RNA sequence: CCCGGCGAGGGGAGUGAAAAAGAACCUGAAACCGUGUACGUACAAGCAGUGGGAGCACGCUUAGGCGUGUGACUGCGUACC
RNA sequence: UGUAACGGGGCUAAACCAUGCACCGAAGCUGCGGCAGCGACGCUUAUGCGUUGUUGGGUAGGGGAGCGUUCUGUAAGCCUGCGAAGGUGUGCUGUGAGGCAUGCUGGAGGUAUCAGAAGUGCGAAUGCUGACAUAAGUAACGAUAAAGCGGGUGAAAAGCCC
């Protein structure tokens, strides 16, 4: 069975969460939290424990013991970005765009 | 009475994308690039319904070519000894009937030479 | 076999049993349709080149179908010119089954 | 006869020309004003 | 210096495909307490190449 | 009835030689220019290579007419600023022989991918042995 | 959650005359 | 509109279109160009085109059969049920009643009736002599009619 | 109930006709940004399409072959206002 | 800036001169269909008929005929929770603006015919407002007075506390 996780609103654009997203398609659970621990990024922080989360999902409320997961999907969209205001020189103003991502794991032992 | 375009628009520019499937970056999402490829395409569209016969005609005329010198004549000799023998058969079939059958196409060659002489 | 003829200002070559698109013929969908205006025909190994239209030309067709085939937009555009013209045309056709050639 | 079956009588209403509405209508793009004219500009023209 | 045309979403994609991080390719076992860990780095429990070397 | 097209899987291309000794040079790269293409059969295609292998045996002794021989020049620039080299016919027949026949032909054919995938057919020898034998390449008169 | 915009803008360059 | 007559910026020197006012048609919450005005829509029509049409019409009724001549038509109460019985005794449903007299009886009847109108001699109109299936109209009616169209 | 920092967020459970209504809550388009699949792409020059066109993939049919997606290769062709 | 005074190759004719007979070559012309405008006819003609002859590049501009959007009567009618509008596909269809129908989302409107009235059709105006790209994971992170460690707390400490 496929169970979904999501981190809406995570505090990361999702150009720099697609690098780490990508470093983990189609490989194996116990694989990828070696991976995402020994990364050093803070979006692999978030992508771990929503892959963790994911995993506490598939065990407990959906079926499946362990080992046999792996990963299948970990697209990553963009999320509601704030728009924050920069001031600049000769009276310029900038429109500091602050954006968010949606972290997404879907996991499925098969 | 205040009139909302929205919606006859919206249609205007769905309709409008739908020709420009298939085409590279930008010209198959936005209306601007997408309009002015739609137009461009159907000016060559009209200029090429003329130029599909014309490049047509020149492909047959390289077969017909081909196989009339692969039997000992040319192709300038080999029509005016058909047009002497009041033979109407057309280019088209002509390079059809020299590749698909040759043996017919070897017996015209005799009724052309034989006009000429 | 096959066999050459023309029927619309432009030639065909048909083998028993095809089926082949024509220009529209003013013949009701359900009749049969005489063609003595043949060109060449070609038995295999012997042929009987018309100069022109072979005397014992005769091919027999069956009317199957009448049509309109593809739609085809005509657009024409002056650039810088303030002009623009679209036009649609869907040509008629006439689809026949050769029945028999006989010499 | 109803009054969802009456018609005008053929000619007894011209349609208007309401320019600068497409390339297809033919007063479009300049109203048949001409290029850059008094009669082109606004409120423009000459008196009796 | 300033752009003349916008660049495409092809070739921004294309220019980032040498963006993408390497992953660690083997962990090492120690070989006292079995657990993994960088090459040359200490577990985080403080053991190394087999022997406790942290007190804790 | 759509017209008949070359398959490029089931073309059939054959293996002629062709010794050019003593012909002239332009009316001899005409005709494998011309059998490259495939302009000799009634398969020929346009956007397909229906054209037969060609291999050229003796290019040091084609021949030129009038006072070719020392009057035309062969240009090529190297893309480097004074770049600019030349050579004469007798030079480019000793230095480098093969190099006189190879440009006349590729700049006979069309230019574009098929135009440089004729040229490969082409396997120019300066002398009188070629090492295709496995291919029993058949005698052209030009 | 209140960002806003500004510009005054100023007028500098060099000379044309040749 | 409700704004100010200030330039929003300088016509040369910044890096945008020119403006003048607030209140322009092409800005977002500015006026309408050609804004409407309270307007007098009603046409002009002579007598006799009014006359015209009204004979027109009532030579059609008589043509199609819709038009009922009777000599009299009353209620005793200002009863809904006693009208719809009435008509039901006719056979009309969609009807538009003319009498010479205005009786209130009858209008008290119609007035909750949507689908039945009644009118006085002099109170005709040509949109309700179309718009209602059949018109029933009065023997004495037919006099003040005829001499007030002459 | 579960993961998480006694978070945020999420997954179940439950409510409801519907959460394909969860409070960033009717519908939810487009630009724009992603994941999956099919095909094409690392000797190749240009308004990027159009006409021709193999091969591949796929849907019907029964071998009549059509349809869809892609499109090597080729002719012609320098956006709009 | 590079052959650069045949388009290139190449050519002793594949150049030039003079005769011929061929062929290629345009949206020209001819065939075979279709649409439309106009003129005098045959019958019949507000309609229309083997009609026939002839015409259909086009800016400014003039003339003619239409499509679609909101809204009014027709309409206390019609269609619709056995699924409206809108959205998104597909198929069909007309010379065109378009139309018809269907699968799916969506959930309640919609509206024939023919008449009427318009805030009636947008790609451009350094247009207006909002949203989202691009440059771009680049510049920069605000004085070159300078930081370092142990311990503590904490999910986490170069920046907090001692
Ligand atoms: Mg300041
Ligand atoms: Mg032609
Ligand atoms: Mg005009
Ligand atoms: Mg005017
Ligand atoms: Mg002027
Ligand atoms: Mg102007
Ligand atoms: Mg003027
Ligand atoms: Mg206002
Ligand atoms: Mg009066
Ligand atoms: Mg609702
Ligand atoms: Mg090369
Ligand atoms: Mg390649
Ligand atoms: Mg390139
Ligand atoms: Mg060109
Ligand atoms: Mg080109
Ligand atoms: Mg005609
Ligand atoms: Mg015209
Ligand atoms: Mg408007
Ligand atoms: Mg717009
Ligand atoms: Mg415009
Ligand atoms: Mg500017
Ligand atoms: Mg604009
Ligand atoms: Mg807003
Ligand atoms: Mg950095
Ligand atoms: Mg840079
Ligand atoms: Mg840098
Ligand atoms: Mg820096
Ligand atoms: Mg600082
Ligand atoms: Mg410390
Ligand atoms: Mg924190």
């Amino acid at each position: 069975m496929e169970t979904i996780a999501k981190h809406r609103h995570a505090r990361s654009s999702a150009q720099k969460v697609r690098l780490v997203a990508d470093l983990i398609r189609g490989k194996k659970v116990s694989q990828a939290l070696d991976i995402l621990t020994y990364t050093n990024k803070k979006a692999a922080v978030l992508v771990k424990k929503v892959l963790e989360s994911a995993i506490a999902n598939a065990e407990h409320n959906d079926g499946a013991d362990i080992d046999d997961l792996k990963v299948t999907k970990i697209f990553v969209d963009e999320g509601p970005s704030m728009k924050r205001i920069m001031p600049r020189a000769k009276g310029r103003a900038d429109r500091i765009l602050k954006r968010t991502s949606h972290i997404t794991v879907v996991v499925s032992d098969r | 009475a205040r009139v909302k375009r929205g919606v006859i628009a919206r249609a205007r520019h769905k309709k409008i994308l739908k020709q420009a499937k298939g085409y590279y970056g930008a010209r198959s999402r936005v209306y601007r690039v997408a309009f002015q490829a739609v137009i461009k395409a159907g000016q060559y569209a009209y200029r090429d319904r003329r130029q599909r016969k014309r490049q047509f005609r020149q492909l047959w005329i390289a077969r017909i070519n081909a196989a009339a010198r692969q039997n000992g004549i040319s192709y300038s000799k080999f029509i005016n000894g058909l047009k002497k023998a009041s033979v109407e058969i057309d280019r088209k079939i002509l390079a059809d009937i020299a590749v698909f059958d040759k043996v017919a196409f070897t017996a015209l060659v005799e009724k052309a030479k034989a006009a000429l002489a | 076999m096959y066999a050459v003829f023309q029927s619309g200002g432009k030639q065909h070559r048909v083998s028993e049993g095809q089926t082949v698109r024509l220009e529209k013929l003013d013949i009701a969908t359900g009749e049969t349709v005489e063609f003595a205006e043949v060109l060449m025909i070609a038995n295999g190994e012997e042929v009987k080149i018309g100069v022109p239209f072979v005397d014992g030309g005769v091919i027999k067709a069956e009317v199957v179908a009448h049509g309109r085939g593809e739609k085809v937009k005509i657009v024409k555009f002056r650039r810088r010119k303030h002009y623009r013209k679209q036009q649609g045309h869907r040509q008629w056709f006439t689809d026949v089954k050769i029945t028999g050639i006989s010499a | 006869m109803r009054l969802n079956t009456l018609s005008p009588a053929e000619g007894s209403k011209k349609a208007g020309k309401r320019l600068g509405r497409g390339i297809g209508s033919g007063l479009g793009k300049t109203g048949g004003r001409g290029h850059k004219g008094q009669k082109s500009r606004s409120g423009g023209g000459v008196r009796r | 210096a300033v752009q003349q045309n916008k660049p495409t979403r092809s070739k921004r994609g294309m220019r980032r495909s040498h963006d993408a991080l390497t992953a660690v390719t083997s962990l090492s076992v120690d070989k006292t307490s079995g657990e993994k860990h960088l090459r040359h780095h200490i577990t985080a429990d403080g053991y190394y190449r087999g022997r406790k070397v942290i007190a804790k | 009835m759509k017209t008949f097209t070359a398959k490029p899987e089931t073309v059939k291309r054959d293996w002629y030689v062709v010794d050019a000794t003593g012909k002239t040079l332009g009316r001899l790269a005409t005709e494998l220019a011309r059998r490259l293409r495939g302009k000799h059969k009634a398969e020929y295609t346009p956007h397909v290579d229906t054209g037969d292998y060609i291999i050229v045996l003796n290019a040091d002794k084609v021949a030129v007419t009038g006072n070719k021989r020392t009057d035309k020049v062969y240009y090529h620039h190297t893309g480097h600023i004074g770049g600019i080299k030349q050579a004469t016919f007798e030079e480019m027949i000793a230095r480098r022989p093969e190099r006189v026949i190879e440009i006349a032909v590729k700049g006979m054919l069309p230019k574009g991918p098929l135009g440089r995938a004729m040229f490969r057919k082409l396997k120019v020898y300066a002398g009188n042995e070629h090492n295709h034998a496995a291919q029993q390449p058949q005698v052209l008169d030009i | 959650x209140x960002x806003x915009x500004x510009x005054x803008x100023x007028x500098x360059x060099t000379a044309s005359f040749v | 509109v409700t704004g100010s007559g200030k330039k929003p910026w300088r016509q040369k020197g910044t890096g945008r279109a020119r403006s003048g006012s607030i209140k322009s048609p092409i800005w977002r919450s500015g006026g309408v160009t050609f804004a409407a005005r309270p307007q007098d829509h009603s046409q002009k029509v002579n007598k006799k085109m009014y006359r015209g049409a009204l004979k027109s019409i009532l030579s059609e009724l008589v043509r199609q059969d819709r038009l009922i001549v009777v000599e009299k038509f009353s209620v005793e109460a200002p009863k809904t049920k006693l009208l719809a019985q009435k008509l039901k005794d006719m056979a009309l449903e969609d009807v538009l009643i003319i009498t010479g007299e205005l009786d209130e009886n009858l209008f008290l009847a119609a007035r909750n009736l949507h689908k039945v109108d009644v009118r006085d001699a002099t109170g005709i109109d040509p949109v309700s002599l179309i718009a209602f299936d059949k018109v029933v109209m009065t023997a004495d009616a037919v006099k003040q009619v005829e001499e007030m169209l002459a």
